[PDB]
């Protein structure tokens, strides 16, 4: 706020009451965000498809059960916030985050056994 | 389900084709342990490959001691991707980020504990220790009643 | 690019005793380049650099044995 | 007994008659050293471990000094500061300035302890000069710069006293005293190159390592032998793709800071005659093809000729892990087949010895059990060619006890004195009722040992039911709590591995059976009729040889230096390679190959990774989960089932015993391609000693000298 | 990609490799890369190994002799070579041949030397 | 009990807000109503593309007219990893890579870094090294001074003096040329004193442009000093209180123009300052002039210490004189087998460093440059962390700037003496 537009002080929680808030505070602003990082990015992908991988991350920590840790990845959502809301971050760095726009594809580990020793550990 | 590979792990940035396919990884539900490697921003690769750890033996070529006194921690070469031959100056080229890369403990439980906080596979060598045996110079010149067995130079 | 070794020195003001007065010229060395070498780059003898080493291994020559 | 003392002003207890260095080592003191190691006899001449004893006005050698009831040692006084700074001035003023062109750099502990207990500068600058010494000729693997040498006396000691080698020595009097064989003369051990390593200075250095590397370029993975069936415990050094020496590490257990020289320099065999792309034979010639194209033919030639039951066929080789036997194993099962065969004669046909009992077939008193053994008993082994490490723990305890050596077998040139018995099953069954058996039943610690070629014996089963009658009669000497006296030495690294998931073919029914389909499993000493001409053969292995080239189709595997591999040894110690370097060309791990083929074979494996593999071990045999230990064997009397009740009734012939090594330095795929151990066998014929026998270097007969090496 | 001289010989006064490790010119410059490229411009140094071959046999009576490589302090460092065996001494900084007067009728007789012997 | 007490969460630990204490209210000093209308402010970014003061300056600012609201400096755009490259290194290693984070200030920079490994090696460098080192400081403080002050002065106009002192910075540049072989990079500072001795005649070639420097100091003062235009550019501009300046980490000149008297090199002697006399320009009004006659003055002084190092220079080595430590000379490394195995340790494994920490400090021509280094007994420094003192500069340009005038930026931008190796590392 004060230092700069979207910028959190950084503070524990008090519990896991207060923590939930935050975490459904910390989704509702950026799945609200999703169609201005569309156009401010010009991702060439819809709103659905940005606001899947919004939830995706958030489900990667959705068996967290340590209040530090939630501290902790409440931080890195604010900072990431803050870099894409502000145009800090460029084009390069918002679609390296979509996986799909790799040349070596998104499937980027074998299906199964045979197919990665056919290839050669993928 | 008992050793499996995740096949349907998430990647990130840094998976490769060199990248194996991870077995556990961290949620940060473990019981007990903290889930560094869940936030450390280290990639998905380093859950799923081994680091040994064991104390540094001796070298065979002299008699100074002091590498074997600490525990080191040290990632397995893959099959793939290690080392190949650059075709323009036949340089040693390398897919492996963590090929140069060793940590350094007191102790092997700080090793242990290390390891399981970043959630690395870690296979455990235990350090060979010699077995005593007084010494003594007079034991070059004892009696021999009978034939001597062995010609003995100094 | 096109000055001479000895010469280059002089006109730098590394050393003062031009090389028709200094005796490190006249040590003969059959191997020293004849022709003046100047910078070749740009042109067809720009300098190819290659690998000096044979490979490190050598795969087996099959040799089907005969039934 | 342990006495107290006080080094550094900090108390330690140690056993009466210990030397005071080796409190100081107890102690944690450091003390400088060059003649002092911890494995040859003490000498005293260096004079770099000098220390000041109370009560003692000379500085005394710490190396030499017995510890006393209450002796006050100052090893960081100013009289042991002199003393060290004055003995490495000596040291020094004739040392040649060679560090830039010696070998030893970066690892040397003259350059390292005159860092450290050193002046900074020197102050010979005679004009007279320094000593210069001629260089000499001791075989082809030892390269020799005589100018370095410190006169340690370590090389002398270790090949007099150890290997069993009297030809090095030294000669002479005074500065001029000069270490060598007075007359240019190959040295004959097999454990030759351990001088090397000993000598603390560059004066010995390997002929094949010559100037390739320096230490601090090499990566060190720690890992296991498998040129032997004792798994010494090596340091492997690489510098990205290539392996460059091999060093053994201390296992005290095992091969107590020694390994001989295959296991050395065999590792040139590592880099030329290797597998590294899948190639299926046609119209006679062998082609490339890809690993699709070849599973797939894998998977039409089984259909078409359609295998019943043991036409299925595995053949294991020498250098195979239990990784690949295990997989392979639960495919040949999920075939039908039970035909597990191993690559030595009569290794198609269920073993005299059984695998019912763990000490069927394994080195039961402990190979440091060597170290108290009374009285020993060799059946048809010659020890030096077979496991020599251990054949150099023979000789030490020989050497410092009243241990009594006798062999039934062919005759070899030993270092230690034995009695040769005989050569064949009836002279076993009189030594064993004759003397030598008085000597082993009125003996604690007795030991017989019955080597692999016995096992290859047809003879086989009369020779273990005559062994192991004589161990059951004379228990409570043989078969007590603390000693098991019956011991098999396995020469090879795969074979105890093999008997321990039970990789074996289990009755003769499945011997009759002639096998339309070959699987050779790293395979090349296989015997000429245990594959038949008209089967298809796939060859799975990391060196074009024998196999390879009678084989359909050839597989590219792994070697011992590119995977982590399970290795048990003659003894039942588990243990697991480190890779070094990676998999070559288009090669795969060896037990991957097996778990791909089981998919194109309709009969797709269960574990997909190594972890899998390795749980589905512990259900096999759970000890081959407990690595770098020995799990004891509980009901160690069960060896009479297998070893006398089906053994009782057997054909003998009385055939002599045989020698199942011809040539030491042509055993296995790697040494065979090895440039080295071709130098060391062509050097051994021709009885020539000059370093650059078949290497680069100028020779009088050879002025312009010559690149190549091993020709 | 090299018929010229300069694309096949290992050096203008040597052929070939003098060592096992040694790639042959004409395989390690071949390729695309060296299409359209005159061979005579690359650098060819002349090799070491043929040129300190044509340095005569220094005779001395002494047993040792020092040697630094002549520039004093601009040459390597000072190391002492044994003469004793008959044959020819060299250093192994700088590769100067070296023999003791003693072995000189030996020496001679010898059908080819690795030094000129004059 | 941590982290497993923060599982669940107990104890909260205490912020510097639960601290704060009312003011002591005595004594303490500090409708569609068009006043309650909110001002939207425009936020432009000012570089690294679009042209800047100087460096890599990504500088975001939020403008009200043509008046700062906030200051918001990106760095890292030359941020290079150094100090994890330093872990992988020697000590002999590692001292190049400090030529390059003030990379007009050089032989300073090695200097810090020489004397935290000194001062862990417990040696005592031999004076002539002192000596050479501190005149060579004092030439770096020019050459410093000649590229803060002139291109400060270029970036608000003035051509001219930028052209007249880079010639006197190619006179000095030789110097360094001359002594190493580098215009730039000397890497000649090491711990245990410098490379190799000077040449036999440098002393009087410096002596011979120092009898001129004073001349060239005065003719930069008659563009800058008393025009009104530069006054009216720097009086006013850039104000910071010495309360303030203490709080936001301030060194040097950007310290001394508040009117704090503080150098480095009078607090904590090092090398051979304790042994010339210097005066220390200080400042009243804390802002861009103030700093700019400090500064002016500070090439004064800085030729009177040079002026002093030429004739005080002792008759010695100019390296400590130990073997384990520096490297032997080449006619001993040829000669003596004690030299040899020195010379092949310290340039394969590098010299032992006795295990411990240091922060060391020096008065750098930017302002208090130091290094904390965390040695574990090894060859290889456990740590390196190097204090910037422009990082602690780019991060006050917020509080110097907010409310003043777009138009003044520049000003401050220059009064800071910025090169962005230094602030990214
Ligand atoms: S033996 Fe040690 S001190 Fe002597 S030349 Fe070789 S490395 Fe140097
Ligand atoms: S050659 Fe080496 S091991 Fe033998 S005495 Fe000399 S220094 Fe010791
Ligand atoms: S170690 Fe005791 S004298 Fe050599
Ligand atoms: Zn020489």
């Amino acid at each position: 706020v004060q230092p700069t537009k979207f910028a959190v002080t950084v503070r524990q929680s008090r519990n896991w009451a207060d923590a939930k808030q935050r975490v459904i505070a910390a989704y509702r602003a950026w799945i609200r965000a999703a169609p201005e990082i569309q156009t401010m990015y010009s991702i060439p992908f819809p709103v659905s498809h940005i606001r899947t991988r919004i939830r995706q991350e958030f489900e990667r920590h959705r068996y967290v059960n340590k209040l530090n840790v939630v501290d902790v990845l409440l931080q890195q959502s604010n900072a990431d916030f803050q870099e894409t809301m502000n145009f800090w971050r460029q084009q390069s760095h918002v679609m390296a985050f979509f996986k799909e726009e790799h040349f070596r594809g998104e499937k980027r580990l074998p299906s199964n056994f045979i197919t990665g020793f056919l290839e050669g550990r993928n | 389900p008992r050793n499996a590979p995740d096949y349907n792990v998430p990647i990130d940035i840094a998976t490769s084709t060199f990248t194996p396919v991870p077995k556990n990884v961290q949620d940060g539900s473990e019981e007990n342990v903290v889930p560094a490697g869940l936030i450390s921003g280290a990639p998905m690769e380093l859950q799923a490959r081994t680091v040994r750890i064991y104390k540094p033996a001796k070298p065979a070529t002299q008699s100074g001691e002091k590498n074997t006194q600490l525990w080191r921690m040290d990632w397995d070469v893959l099959g793939k991707g290690h080392r190949w031959e650059n075709p323009l100056m036949g340089w040693q080229s390398s897919a492996d980020f963590m090929q140069g890369t060793h940590l350094t403990f007191k102790t092997k439980e700080d090793a242990i504990a290390f390891a399981e906080k970043q959630g690395y596979e870690y296979f455990v060598q235990e350090p060979n220790e010699r077995h005593f045996r007084p010494k003594a110079y007079a034991n070059n010149f004892l009696y021999s009643p009978g034939k001597l067995k062995h010609i003995r130079t100094k | 690019a096109h000055i001479e070794p000895m010469w280059h020195a002089w006109i730098s003001y590394q050393v003062d005793t031009p090389p028709t007065r200094e005796p490190l010229t006249q040590i003969e060395r059959p191997w020293a380049p004849k022709e003046h070498v100047p910078n070749r780059s740009f042109t067809r003898g720009a300098y190819k650099p290659y690998n000096t080493t044979q490979p490190k291994i050598q795969s087996w020559e099959p040799k089907a044995a005969p039934r | 007994a342990e006495v107290e003392l006080t080094i550094d002003g900090k108390k330690v207890s140690i056993e009466a008659g210990s030397a005071l260095i080796q409190a100081c080592e107890k102690a944690g003191v450091v003390v400088p050293r060059y003649c002092y190691h911890e494995k040859l006899a003490i000498a005293g001449n260096c004079r770099m471990c000098l220390v000041e004893v109370e009560r003692s006005p000379k500085p005394v050698a710490s190396c030499a000094w017995p510890v006393q009831a209450g002796m006050v040692v100052k090893t960081n006084s100013p009289l042991t500061h002199k003393a060290r700074e004055g003995v490495m001035e000596f040291l020094l003023a004739n040392h040649p300035l060679d560090c830039p062109i010696c070998d030893q750099g970066g690892e040397c502990d003259l350059q390292d302890q005159s860092m450290r207990y050193g002046a900074d500068r020197g102050r010979f600058h005679e004009i007279g000069g320094k000593r210069a010494v001629e260089d000499k000729n001791i075989g082809p693997l030892i390269k020799t710069s005589m100018n370095r040498c410190i006169h340690c006396t370590r090389c002398v000691r270790f090949m007099n006293d150890i290997a069993g080698a009297p030809e090095l020595g030294s000669t002479g009097r005074g500065n001029d005293l000069q270490i060598g064989t007075y007359l240019e003369k190959n040295l004959d051990s097999e454990l030759s190159g351990n001088v090397i390593d000993l000598c603390p200075v560059g004066a010995l250095t390997s002929k094949p390592y010559a100037f390739r590397a320096r230490p601090w370029e090499l990566k060190r993975t720690e890992s296991i032998d498998v040129l032997d069936g004792l798994g010494s415990n090596i340091r492997v050094d690489s510098r990205g793709l290539e392996v460059m020496r091999i060093l053994p590490r201390l296992n005290d257990d095992v091969n107590e800071e020694w390994i001989n020289d295959k296991t050395r320099f065999a590792c040139d065999g590592l880099k030329t005659q290797r597998l590294t792309m899948p190639l299926v034979r046609r119209d006679g010639k062998f082609e490339p093809a890809t690993w699709e194209q070849a599973l797939t033919e894998i998977a039409h030639a089984y259909q078409t000729l359609a295998p019943k039951e043991n036409e299925f066929k595995v053949i294991a080789g020498q250098l195979v892990e239990v990784e690949s036997l295990v997989a392979m194993k639960d495919l040949a099962n999920r075939l039908g087949s039970e035909n597990l065969a191993l690559d030595f004669p009569g290794g198609s046909q269920p073993l005299a010895h059984g695998v019912d009992i763990r000490s069927n077939y394994l080195f039961n008193s402990k190979i440091w059990g060597i170290e108290e053994a009374d009285a020993i008993l060799l059946v048809g082994t010659n020890p030096r060619h077979e496991a020599a490490v251990l054949n150099a723990r023979i000789r030490k305890q020989w050497l410092r006890s009243d241990l009594e050596i006798a062999a039934v077998g062919q005759p070899w040139e030993s270092t230690f004195d034995y009695e040769h018995l005989g050569t064949d099953l009836a002279a076993l069954k009189n030594a064993l009722s004759g003397p030598f058996g008085e000597k082993l039943k009125k003996a604690k610690r007795p030991m017989i040992i019955v080597g692999s070629g016995v096992t290859e014996h047809p003879d086989a089963k009369a020779f273990y039911e005559t062994v192991w009658s004589f161990v059951e009669k004379n228990a409570s000497n043989f078969l007590t709590e603390e000693w098991c006296g019956y011991n098999v030495l396995q020469r090879a690294a795969s074979r105890a591995g093999a008997f321990e998931v039970g990789f074996v073919v289990p009755s003769p029914e499945v011997a009759a059976t002639k096998p339309k389909f070959v699987w050779l499993l790293g395979a090349d000493e296989f015997d000429p009729a245990d594959v038949p001409k008209d089967a298809f053969i796939v060859y799975q292995g990391h060196h074009g040889d024998r196999g390879a080239e009678i084989a359909d189709i050839v597989l590219p595997g792994a070697a011992y230096t590119e995977k982590a591999g399970t290795y048990v040894n003659t003894e039942g110690r588990v243990q697991m390679t480190r890779a070094a370097t990676g998999l070559p060309g288009a090669a795969r791990t060896d037990w991957k190959i097996i778990r791909a083929v089981s998919e194109f074979l309709g009969v797709p494996l269960p574990y997909d990774d190594v972890a899998q593999l390795r749980d589905r071990m512990a259900e096999i045999s759970p000890a081959l989960a407990a690595y770098d230990v020995v799990e004891p064997v509980a009901l160690r009397h069960l060896s009479k089932v297998q070893l006398v009740d089906q053994n009782k009734g057997a054909k003998v012939t009385g055939e002599p015993l045989k020698k199942v090594v011809e040539n030491f330095y042509f055993t296995d795929v790697i040494s065979r391609s090895s440039p080295t151990m071709a130098r060391c066998s062509a050097a051994k014929e021709t009885g020539d000693p000059r370093t650059n026998f078949m290497a680069p270097g100028m020779e009088e007969d050879r002025p312009m000298g010559q690149i190549a090496y091993g020709a | 990609t090299g018929r010229p001289a300069s694309a096949v010989m290992q050096a203008p006064n040597r052929a070939e490799v003098w060592s096992r490790s040694q790639r042959p010119r004409s395989e390690a410059m071949a390729g695309p890369r060296f299409e359209q490229t005159d061979f005579d411009a690359q650098p060819r140094p002349w090799a070491a190994i043929e040129l300190i071959h044509k340095q005569p046999v220094r005779w001395t009576h002494d047993r040792i002799v020092a040697c630094d490589g002549g520039g004093g302090p601009h040459g390597h460092p000072k190391i002492y070579i044994n003469t004793d065996k008959p044959e020819i001494a060299t250093c192994n900084y700088c590769g100067l041949p070296f023999a003791n007067e003693h072995h000189r009728k030996y020496l001679e007789s010898l059908p080819q030397t690795s030094y000129p012997l004059n | 009990a941590e982290p497993q007490d923060g599982f669940q969460g107990t104890r909260l630990i205490p912020t510097g807000a639960d601290f704060q204490s009312p003011p002591d209210p005595f004594i303490d000093e500090g409708e569609d109503s068009v006043e309650g209308r909110k001002v939207r402010h425009y936020t432009v970014n000012f570089g690294p593309q679009h042209p800047a003061a100087h460096g890599v300056l990504r500088l975001i600012l939020e403008l009200n007219g043509e008046e700062i609201v906030r200051a918001d400096p990106h760095v890292g755009l030359l941020h290079r990893g150094t100090e994890k490259l330093c872990e992988y290194k020697t000590y002999m290693q590692a001292l190049p890579y400090f030529d390059r984070l003030d990379y007009v200030s050089m032989m300073t920079n090695e200097q810090v870094f020489s004397l935290a490994v000194e001062k862990l090696l417990n040696i005592e460098i031999p004076p002539r090294a002192k000596f050479i080192r501190t005149m060579f400081g004092e030439i770096t403080r020019i050459l410093n001074h000649l590229m803060s002050v002139l291109s400060h002065a270029m970036d608000v106009g003035a051509l001219t003096p930028f052209l007249w002192g880079f010639e006197e910075r190619e006179k000095l540049m030789e110097f360094y040329e001359r002594v190493s072989g580098a215009r730039l990079h000397a890497a000649y500072v090491r711990p245990g004193g410098v490379h190799q001795d000077i040449p036999v005649g440098l002393l009087d070639d410096i002596y011979q442009w120092a009898t001129q420097f004073g001349d060239r100091i005065d003719e930069t003062e008659e563009m800058l000093t008393d025009n009104r235009i530069w006054i009216n550019r720097l009086k006013g501009v850039g104000v910071v209180s010495a309360a303030d300046a203490l709080n936001l980490s301030f060194t040097g000149v950007m310290l001394r123009g508040s009117g704090v008297p503080w150098d480095v090199r009078k607090s904590s002697p090092y090398d051979a300052y304790d042994q010339v006399e210097f005066d220390v320009p200080v400042g009243i009004n804390g802002d861009c002039y103030d700093r700019y006659l400090c500064r002016m003055e500070e090439f004064r002084q800085s030729l009177r210490i040079i002026h002093q190092c030429l004739n005080k220079m002792p008759a010695g080595p100019v390296r400590y004189e130990d073997y384990k430590i520096t490297p032997p000379p080449r006619a001993a490394m040829k000669e003596n087998m004690e030299a040899l195995i020195h010379h092949f340790l310290l340039f394969t494994k590098g010299y032992a460093v006795p295990p411990g920490d240091t922060y060391t400090a020096i008065e750098a021509p930017k302002g208090e440059m130091g290094v904390y280094v965390v040695s574990d007994g090894s060859e290889r420094p456990y740590r390196v962390h190097i204090r910037a003192p422009g990082f602690a500069h780019l991060s006050g340009f917020d509080h110097i700037t907010r409310g003043h005038l777009l138009a003044d930026a520049v000003a401050v931008i220059g009064t800071m003496d910025l090169v962005f190796g230094e602030v990214d590392r």
